[PDB]
This record gives structure tokens, C-alpha cells and sequence, in this order.
RNA sequence: CGGCCGGAAAGGGGGCCGCCCUCUCGCCCGUCACGCACCGCACGUUCGUGGGGAACCUGGCGCUAAACCAUUCGUAGACGAC
RNA sequence: CCAAGCGUUGGAUUGUUCACCCACUAAUAGGGAACGUGAGCUGGGUUUAGACCGUCGUGAGACAGGUUAGUUUUACCCUACU
RNA sequence: GUCCCUACCUACUAUCCAGCGAAACCACAGCCAAGGGAACGGGCUUGGCGGAAUCAGCGGGGAAAGAAGACCCUGUUGAGC
RNA sequence: GGGUGGAGCCGCCGCAGGUGCAGAUCUUGGUGGUAGUAGCAAAUAUUCAAACGAGAACUUUGAAGGCCGAAGUGGAGAAGGG
RNA sequence: GCCACUUUUGGUAAGCAGAACUGGCGCUGCGGGAUGAACCGAACGCCGGGUUAAGGCGCCCGAUGCCGACGCUCAUCAGACC
């Protein structure tokens, strides 16, 4: 399957990829955004106590109404969320590519995340039942994640 | 290539309706002592005037109204972009090569300081009508530090004093070494004066 | 159309961004206005707010009902122990304003006060002023740094001391001292700063800045109330039961046309913890603090020469939210402005008072001292075990 | 090349005293000939060691920190903030 | 005359704007902001459909005549202000 | 406590987070004064001036939203009586 | 021209038309901002340990604390459901 | 249908209503009158050079930065172009 960037060398890189999951795409993205350039292990170490409540998300696009925290300070901002879901899912991810790191052969503790990236994928339906005889329509919006890592030093 | 502009005995809009078109001619001005401009009309029209402007505050938020500055370089400043298209990012461009001073600071007290004759109170009213001085109304309509500037002004003329005396004592040596070197010099004079340069 | 019955209107507008005090110490924005004939003295002082008493003392003013009569009137303590100097700063007259020109401070300096340059004290490593602290212990220093104390005697109008609390005698939690410039009036420039580099490195106390019967001025932030309503903040009045949208608000905010919300409208938002100054506040009394005199030490700072007594200013069971005070203190007339300990500057008044009020002699006759935890009955714990007798316990 | 002063409003690359050196050079007239004379042709001539940004170089003398989160406080507090 | 800095109220009657009166007062001045101000409130009045009375109309019904009962919807957007 | 004159306490909210998460509305959009103008501008003109991204409220303004005005008039459009 | 694409297409002369969209509070389908927002607030209330499990505020067992309180949150019907 | 010079009717009057002549606007840009359906100039294919109209030439803003001419004018509400 084609990814949206190709990796500048497939003898280095390895790459993951998981479609339609079930998790809010705004706060996939932008956890997604929070890891875009981490080594693996620091990855890691930054979504379990982002469960944990320890360290937030900065929440830099999708804002709107999100209270601010005092963790945020650290990202050079005022807004963020613990979301864990979206943690917990491209938590499974990355053990996905950095089990198809030691299937390439590769070494695991240089692995560095080189390109994340969340898209939309079809919204799937449900119904919701508003005042006066009326139904509005209450989908939800999963989304797809493909990453890349690559070993440098 | 930096034209440093006297303010004392200036008039205020004629001033900087000349200080406004050489600034946008890419003439880098710094006008200096604006205590000293003067305004026509009497003291009091021309007080009634700034306390009119005084009144012209936003009704909702003040602090977003007209911001009434009181030093008198920063009157003069608001006079210069009024002339200037300061919406305009020449006009903006502009601005920031004007370079206004209550008094005159220690970057351009020892530097000479030019006078335009064509802005100037003796020259542009006649003497019995009545001026008013800026730097009277600046602080009666509420600028603080006249009496600070006054002192330090005194103190710079007090000074400036001493370099003009020592000024007139090497054109006095000058003078007098010339006649001491009036025979030896007589051929490079006399080339001098037939070029209109020393008669 | 106009209003039908005119009123005035709610809340101030001298006083109009009522947000959180970026400070928490009360700063002084105008020091008494200086003139070379005084002798040189220290113009503020720094204290915290003990707690409320009263006081009974006879009034002489000739004149009103209450000549030669006693009232109660309500008191406040300031525990105000002696302020470490710890440098002097010089202010050059500028027509920009008056800009600061050389900040020189002591040799030690203790490490309560160290701890104001540290957002963490225990993280770091302690290292302020270490390279500032050798200029004062060799020659290529002492001639460095006493250069510019003869160009501060030279082009320095206003001089101000640099002191700060002492909070290793206080009863608080916090040990972070709080310091304060402090503008020294008094002769010439050379005067005033070959007066205070003598009191660097040393202490400062109370009876040399202020004395009794004295008007003062109490700068200090006020007590934080929170994110408050309209009513609560802005006393406008309650709108009536039958109100759908709720009642305790401003009904009509602004009219039609001005298509704005003006700025003098009342809005809800933060109440309390303003910076504020109320001025003419005097001193009753100037506490001694306990100190030990051969063996056993002397407590009575609240004994009147009409009392005799051997009470302390402390109430029984101390002062409520605060501690007990034993260090010398200030009594001051009526409420001041912030909660219980917390930190309050004391500026000498930038008025001339010749008042037949603020020259009054103030000779007091009690102090209550009795329990502010409930209903005190008791003066003393001497005479509340004279009253009770021998209890169950005993 | 070493010392004495001149500076605060937004601080003076200025004057002076010595030294070990060095020169009859510079400036104004003349004498003598040389220096790509690049063959009629454009942005040449400077302030320019320009401002900023990285990596290379060799040496000398010096430096080994705080901030923020997390914990706590409750003089503060919607949440942050304090 | 300079002058809007600061005030200009509490009530009985009426849906009242106006009006009238009691009492204090220093004074109880006049007004504008879509005849300020209903996503601010109230709904007494007018101005729906139910009703009764007078007058008019043969009649359905009509009355700048009276009386009685009669749903007052939404802000999370942007600006403004706090 | 209807008010003078407001104050305090409790429960469920609102607020913050974990998860789940819609709708009305939307020409482009949003800072003001005056001028002229379809005779009351967010846009034009002349000025005032203008700083990322945002949070809890608020009810001025968007002549806010809903509903092809129900009052009035025109219709050679009707119906009930 | 380049790319994708995998089975048909076009120039000229004549002929014929259901032949050209920005609008119709247009018809049908999809998608934004609002927006990770309003909200998930009627009827007092949950807590500890263990078990199964990949996983537990919500399942189950045990204990404890509560409620419906015999006009019930109980036990059984008729209509309806299938 | 509307406006304007002059003639003119009703009305206190109106950016009101009703006429006559002619020109406009509507159907129409452009320079000027800051702003502008109608006023002053002028009506238009796309451009280069020159020159004007009405209006301007302290500065915004092209142009008086003429050694322009003669007077009047002091305003504690100056004055400033159909
Ligand atoms: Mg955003
Ligand atoms: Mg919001
Ligand atoms: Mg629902
Ligand atoms: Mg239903
Ligand atoms: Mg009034
Ligand atoms: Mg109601
Ligand atoms: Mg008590
Ligand atoms: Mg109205
Ligand atoms: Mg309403
Ligand atoms: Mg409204
Ligand atoms: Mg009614
Ligand atoms: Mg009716
Ligand atoms: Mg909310
Ligand atoms: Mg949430
Ligand atoms: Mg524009
Ligand atoms: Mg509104
Ligand atoms: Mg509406
Ligand atoms: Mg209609
Ligand atoms: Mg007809
Ligand atoms: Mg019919
Ligand atoms: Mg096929
Ligand atoms: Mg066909
Ligand atoms: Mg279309
Ligand atoms: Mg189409
Ligand atoms: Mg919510
Ligand atoms: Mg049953
Ligand atoms: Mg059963
Ligand atoms: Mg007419
Ligand atoms: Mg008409
Ligand atoms: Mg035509
Ligand atoms: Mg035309
Ligand atoms: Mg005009
Ligand atoms: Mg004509
Ligand atoms: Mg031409
Ligand atoms: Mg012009």
C-alpha cells in the first residue's frame, strides 16, 4: 500500500500503518503532532504519562473551548489534554513498527519517528433524538494513521 | 547623510510640513529641542486648541481612543504623521526615519544643528502679532519634566560655553599665526584671491 | 429618553482595571517628597497583618461629646520585625523620567533574602551573588566599587535603600524574605548615601523609621474574593423575584446606538486582591518585642501604665490564621487593607497634617487581649485559671 | 609601545606625559622615465574587517547554571494563573 | 455671567407617559442616546381566538367606549465589554 | 427578604478532565467617530489607529436567528357566515 | 509536453436537437466553519476484596451501606408485541 | 420615472406634490467638487509623445521651493471656493 511520503531509504526505514480506527481525529492529530519528531523510546515514555496524566498534548489547531493546563507551559503554549485513546492506539502502533523493525533486522533503540501522519476516514452513523419530533445525525469520526521510522544515531 | 534640525523659534506646522516631505525623500531627520517651537496665535487660542483635542476621547474604551501625547517632541511627532500617509507602509517606512527630542540628548549635543529660515518666527509672522511656546503648553497641559529639561539644558549651555571659548581661542591663534606666516605664504594666498576665496 | 429619578453611579472608576495584582507586595508608587533640610531617614517600612483587637484610651478634644470621655475603638497589629539592609540603589533625573543608574549591594547577604532571586530554592544550587560577593575582599574591587559610589555622589538625585524583611523570626511557612527599596530623605546626596552605606549590611528597626501618634499610609494588596458577580462586585441592585434570566445582574448594560459596551458599565469578573493605598492610618502604639533580660525574658509589650499587667499583645490562643507575635509591632487605627499574614508596606504620609485630629496625643488605658477564637472571656491565662479554679485535668 | 585627564539625558576609539625604534619617506613646485597602452561602450570608485546565519581553524586566559512540569502550600483560585 | 464637577429623593391614586397631593430637602431643573434600554425583566395597558354591558345594524357583526381571562422562544458564533 | 439592603449555607449544574459528541446559522466577514449615500456602515472618503493563538462570563451591536408580515393596501385571488 | 489511465475517439462539408449555468428560500448527492463545542444534570448512593479475563468505576460471587415500603422499583394477568 | 437653470401652481415650508422649455440621470465610464445617480469639465476600441478643460500647486498629493504685486483682517466660536 502507498504511503503519502516515501521514506528516503527503505533499507533503514521501517513503516506501519493502521486504517479506520475507531478515535476522535482531532485528538489523534495533534497527539500525533506531539510525536512527530521523537526518538521511539522517548515516544513511548511521552504516551504513557500522557495516560498517566503527567504530560499533556498541546492542542496547537484543534482548540476551540479546550481548557488550557499548567503542563502546556513546556510546549510554548496554553492550551492542552491528556487524551488516551488516542495515546493508547498509536501506542499499540508503534509496538507494530518496532516489532516490523526487528523483523527488518533493524535497530530498535536509534528508531526515530520520521513521518506521522492522521487522516479522516469514513465517517461512520449514528442517531441521535432531539426536541420536537426531530432526529439529528450523531456520526463519528475515526480516523487513519500511517508512520514511518528511521534509524539514525 | 543624517540632517540634524534646531527647533528653537520654529514655527510647528511650518516646520513640519517640510520635515514630512524630506523624511519622504528618504532624508533621515532628527529635529532636536522642541521645547522651543513656537506656535502662532496666542497662548491661550492655542491652549483652547490642544484641551479641545484633550476632549476627543473614544466613549467606550479611552484606552483605545486618540492617544493625546503631552512631551512636545511627541506633539510635533503626531503633527509630522498627521502630513504623512501613515497608513501607508512608506508612509510608515517613513515615520521611522523621524527622530523627535525634548531638548537636546548627548547623542546630538555635540553635532551642529541645522535652521530652516523658511519655517522660522521672525521670518514668518510679523512681530506684533502674538506666538505661543509649545513647550509652555506641553507643560501646562500636563508634560512633567520641563524643569528637568530646563536644568539640563542650562547645564549643556553652560558647557557649550566652554567649547565655544576654546573655539574662539584657536581661531584666535589661527589669525595670528597667519600674519606670523605672511611671508612665506604670500604666493599661496595671492592664488587664493585672484579665485575669489580670501578678499 | 433620560432616566426619571437620577442616582449615583455604582463602583468607581478611579480604581477601573479591577483585575489580579501582579505583585503581592504592596509597592510604594510615590515616596514623601524630598527636601535637604531634614536628617536623613528612611521613609517605608514592611510588616504583616497580625490580626484585630481592641483598645480603650481617653479622648481630649475640646469640643466634641467625647472630651475627657473613654471610647473602644478597633485596632490592627502589624508584626513588623527589623529589616535587614542589603544595598542602595541611585535614580538620575531624566526628561524621559527617572531612570535607575547603578545598583550596588552588600557583601553578605543572608540567604533568607538569597532566596528571593530563586523560583526553586531546592533544585538549585545556590550560587547568587557568588562572583559579586569577591569584589568586596580584594583591591582591583574596593577601588572598583567605591568609583561608583563618588559618580553616585555625583549625577544621583534620589537615593533609595535596599532592605528586606527577616522572616527567620516570624511565625509563617514562608522563609522567601520579601525586600523593598526604601527612598531615603534627608540632606545632600553625599549625606544620604555615606548615611546608608554605613547601615549596609546591617539591621534596621521600627522606632527610627516611624514613631506614635504618627499618620501613616498602608499600601497593600486587598483580600482575594475570586471570580465574582456584578452584585457582589459592583453593589447594583438585585433585579426582582419574578426576573426569568436570573436577578443578580445589570439589567440594561448600554443603549441602542453606542454600539459598543462602554468601559464604565459594570461587568463581572475578578473581586479583591486589588493593590491598594488608604492613607492616614496612625499609630497607637509601637510594640517592644520579647527580648531576655537576665535569665527570664520580659513580655509585657501590651502592659499600659493604667493595666499593669504582664500580657503580651498575643491573644489567648494566639492570633487566629497567623501566629504569635514576638517581635516588635505596630497597633494601627482601625482596619487595614489585606488578609491575615500578609505582607503590608507602612509609608510615611505624603501630606502635611496639622489637623486637630492627626496631632492628637494618644495615651492608651487597655488592650484587650482575650481569645479571638470564639467568644473570649478571659484576659490572661492567670486570671482565666483565678476564675475557673482547679478543673478535672489538674 | 607604558602612565595623566576629558564622559551620565541615551556616558568620550579625544587631548596630554614619557620609550628602545624609525624616517628625511609623506606635503608644494620642478627632473627623469616606468607600471596589461587590455585596442571608442554598462552596474567602476567606498562606509566594508558591513548586519545576520551555520560549520570549519589554531592557540591563550576564564565558566561550570537556572527555568518549567510533577509534589506541596492556600495569603490565591472556574481552568490556567498567583 | 463663567459653569454640567457633583447632586436632583421617599410615597398615596392611576397601566400610565403627563397629572395631582402628603413629607423630607440644598434642590426636589429640563432633557438626548432607534420617542436609550422585551435573546434584560415585567405583561398592568393596548392589539388575536372565550365571555358580559351600552349604542348602532333586520343580520353576520362594529365601536381611537368600559370591563374579564388570555404561552413573551434561542446565544456555544463574531465584534464589544468584564 | 416583596422591599429598606442585601448576606450566608446545602444539593444538581455550569467550570476542568477520561470517553462519547450533535444542531440552528453562515455573500465575504468582523475595531470606532464624522461625511456623503437608499436620508442610522464592518467595507467607500477623511481621520482615530491596528500584534499570534486563546479561556470563563456577558447580553450593546451584527438594523442577530425562526417564518415569502398575521396589521395596512393592491389583486377583477379565495373561503366561513 | 509530462503523469495517471486501459478501450475507443476525432478534423472538415451538410443535417437534426432534451445543446452551454452562479443564482430560481432551485432538485439530488457529498462536505465545511460553528466544533472536540452545546451537552451526556428528574426521581438520596455507593464502598472493599476475590474470580473469569488480553483488559474491569459498570459483569459475577461474598461482605457492608442504602432505596422501593404491600395504592411498591414485589408476585401474576387482559390488549398490544411475536 | 427622477434631477437641474430660468418661467410657474398648491402649501408656512419640505431631500413635498403638480406643470412648461431645454439639458442631464436612468442606459455612463473618465478629471474635478475629500465623500457622492443628476453639479463643473468631458462622453470611452488597445497604446506611445505633446497639450488642455473644470479644478488646483504648504504636507498627505502631481504642481508656486515665483526673492510674485496691492491692501484688508486678530477672532478667549477666526477664516477658508457653484
Ligand atoms: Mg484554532
Ligand atoms: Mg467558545
Ligand atoms: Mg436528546
Ligand atoms: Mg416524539
Ligand atoms: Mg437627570
Ligand atoms: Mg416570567
Ligand atoms: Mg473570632
Ligand atoms: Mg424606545
Ligand atoms: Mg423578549
Ligand atoms: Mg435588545
Ligand atoms: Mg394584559
Ligand atoms: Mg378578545
Ligand atoms: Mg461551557
Ligand atoms: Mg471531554
Ligand atoms: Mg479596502
Ligand atoms: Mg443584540
Ligand atoms: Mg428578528
Ligand atoms: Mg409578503
Ligand atoms: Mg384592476
Ligand atoms: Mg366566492
Ligand atoms: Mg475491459
Ligand atoms: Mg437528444
Ligand atoms: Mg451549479
Ligand atoms: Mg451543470
Ligand atoms: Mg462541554
Ligand atoms: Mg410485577
Ligand atoms: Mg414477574
Ligand atoms: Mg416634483
Ligand atoms: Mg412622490
Ligand atoms: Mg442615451
Ligand atoms: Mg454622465
Ligand atoms: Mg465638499
Ligand atoms: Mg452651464
Ligand atoms: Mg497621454
Ligand atoms: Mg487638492
Amino acid at each position: 500500500v502507498r504511503y503519502s511520503l516515501d521514506p528516503e531509504n527503505p533499507t533503514k526505514s521501517c513503516k506501519s500503518r493502521g486504517s479506520n480506527l475507531r478515535v476522535h481525529f482531532k485528538n489523534t492529530r495533534e497527539t500525533a503532532q506531539a510525536i512527530k519528531g521523537m526518538h521511539i523510546r522517548k515516544a513511548t515514555k511521552y504516551l504513557k504519562d500522557v495516560t498517566l496524566k503527567k504530560q499533556c498534548v498541546p492542542f496547537r489547531r484543534y482548540n476551540g473551548g479546550v481548557g488550557r493546563c499548567a503542563q502546556a507551559k513546556q510546549w510554548g503554549w496554553t492550551q492542552g489534554r491528556w487524551p488516551k485513546k488516542s495515546a493508547e492506539f498509536l501506542l499499540h502502533m508503534l509496538k507494530n513498527a518496532e516489532s516490523n523493525a526487528e523483523l527488518k533486522g533493524l535497530d530498535v533503540d536509534s528508531l526515530v519517528i520520521e513521518h506521522i501522519q492522521v487522516n479522516k476516514a469514513p465517517k461512520m452513523r449514528r442517531r441521535t433524538y432531539r426536541a420536537h419530533g426531530r432526529i439529528n445525525p450523531y456520526m463519528s469520526s475515526p480516523c487513519h494513521i500511517e508512520m514511518i521510522l528511521t534509524e539514525k544515531e | 547623510q543624517v540632517l540634524v534640525l534646531d527647533g528653537r523659534g520654529h514655527l510647528l506646522g511650518r516646520l513640519a510640513a517640510i520635515v514630512a516631505k524630506q523624511v519622504l525623500l528618504g532624508r533621515k531627520v532628527v529635529v532636536v529641542r522642541c521645547e522651543g517651537i513656537n506656535i502662532s496665535g496666542n497662548f491661550y487660542r492655542n491652549k483652547l486648541k490642544y484641551l479641545a483635542f484633550l476632549r476627543k476621547r473614544m466613549n467606550t474604551n479611552p484606552s483605545r481612543g486618540p492617544y493625546h501625547f503631552r512631551a512636545p517632541s511627541r506633539i510635533f511627532w503626531r503633527t509630522v504623521r498627521g502630513m504623512l500617509p501613515h497608513k501607508t507602509k512608506r508612509g510608515q517606512a517613513a515615520l521611522d526615519r523621524l527622530k523627535v527630542f525634548d531638548g537636546i540628548p548627548p547623542p546630538y549635543d555635540k553635532k551642529k544643528r541645522m535652521v530652516v529660515p523658511a519655517a522660522l518666527k521672525v521670518v514668518r509672522l510679523k512681530p506684533t502679532r502674538k506666538f505661543a511656546y509649545l513647550g509652555r503648553l506641553a507643560h501646562e497641559v500636563g508634560w512633567k519634566y520641563q524643569a528637568v529639561t530646563a536644568t539640563l539644558e542650562e547645564k549643556r549651555k553652560e558647557k557649550a560655553k566652554i567649547h565655544y571659548r576654546k573655539k574662539k581661542q584657536l581661531m584666535r591663534l589661527r589669525k595670528q599665526a597667519e600674519k606670523n606666516v605672511e611671508k612665506k605664504i604670500s604666493k599661496f594666498t595671492d592664488v587664493l584671491k585672484t579665485h575669489g576665496l580670501l578678499v | 429618553s433620560h432616566r426619571k429619578f437620577s442616582a449615583p453611579r455604582h463602583g468607581s472608576l478611579g480604581f477601573l482595571p479591577r483585575k489580579r495584582s501582579s505583585r503581592h507586595r504592596g509597592k510604594v508608587k510615590s515616596f514623601p517628597k524630598d527636601d535637604p533640610s531634614k536628617p536623613v531617614h528612611l521613609t517605608a517600612f514592611l510588616g504583616y497583618k497580625a490580626g484585630m483587637t481592641h483598645i480603650v484610651r481617653e479622648v481630649d478634644r475640646p469640643g466634641s461629646k467625647v472630651n475627657k470621655k473613654e471610647v473602644v475603638e478597633a485596632v490592627t497589629i502589624v508584626e513588623t520585625p527589623p529589616m535587614v539592609v542589603v544595598g542602595i540603589v541611585g535614580y538620575v533625573e531624566t526628561p524621559r523620567g527617572l531612570r535607575t543608574f547603578k545598583t550596588v549591594f552588600a557583601e553578605h547577604i543572608s540567604d533568607e533574602c538569597k532566596r528571593r532571586f530563586y523560583k526553586n530554592w531546592h533544585k538549585s544550587k545556590k550560587k547568587a551573588f557568588t562572583k559579586y560577593c569577591k569584589k568586596w575582599q580584594d583591591d582591583a574591587g574596593k577601588r572598583q566599587l567605591d568609583k561608583d559610589f563618588s559618580s553616585m555622589k555625583k549625577y544621583c538625585q534620589v537615593i533609595r535603600v535596599l532592605a528586606h524583611t527577616q522572616m527567620r523570626l516570624l511565625p509563617l511557612r514562608q522563609k522567601k524574605a520579601h525586600l523593598m527599596e526604601i527612598q531615603v530623605n534627608g540632606g545632600t546626596v553625599a549625606e544620604k548615601l555615606d548615611w546608608a552605606r554605613e547601615r549596609l549590611e546591617q539591621q534596621v528597626p521600627v522606632s527610627q523609621v516611624f514613631g506614635q501618634d504618627e499618620m501613616i499610609d498602608v499600601i497593600g494588596v486587598t483580600k482575594g474574593k475570586g471570580y465574582k458577580g456584578v452584585t457582589s462586585r459592583w453593589h447594583t441592585k438585585k433585579l426582582p423575584r419574578k426576573t426569568h434570566r436570573g436577578l443578580r445582574k445589570v439589567a440594561c448594560i448600554g443603549a441602542w446606538h453606542p454600539a459598543r459596551v462602554a468601559f464604565s458599565v459594570a461587568r463581572a469578573g475578578q473581586k479583591g486582591y486589588h493593590h491598594r493605598t488608604e492613607i492616614n492610618k496612625k499609630i497607637y502604639k509601637i510594640g517592644q518585642g520579647y527580648l531576655i533580660k537576665d535569665g527570664k525574658l520580659i513580655k509585657n509589650n501590651a502592659s499600659t501604665d493604667y493595666d499593669l499587667s504582664d500580657k503580651s499583645i498575643n491573644p489567648l490562643g494566639g492570633f487566629v490564621h497567623y501566629g504569635e507575635v514576638t517581635n516588635d509591632f505596630v497597633m494601627l487605627k482601625g482596619c487595614v487593607v489585606g488578609t491575615k499574614k500578609r505582607v503590608l508596606t507602612l509609608r510615611k504620609s505624603l501630606l502635611v497634617q496639622t489637623k486637630r485630629r492627626a496631632l492628637e496625643k494618644i495615651d492608651l488605658k487597655f488592650i484587650d487581649t482575650t481569645s479571638k477564637f470564639g467568644h473570649g472571656r478571659f484576659q490572661t491565662v492567670e486570671e482565666k485559671k483565678a476564675f475557673m479554679g482547679p478543673l478535672k485535668k489538674d
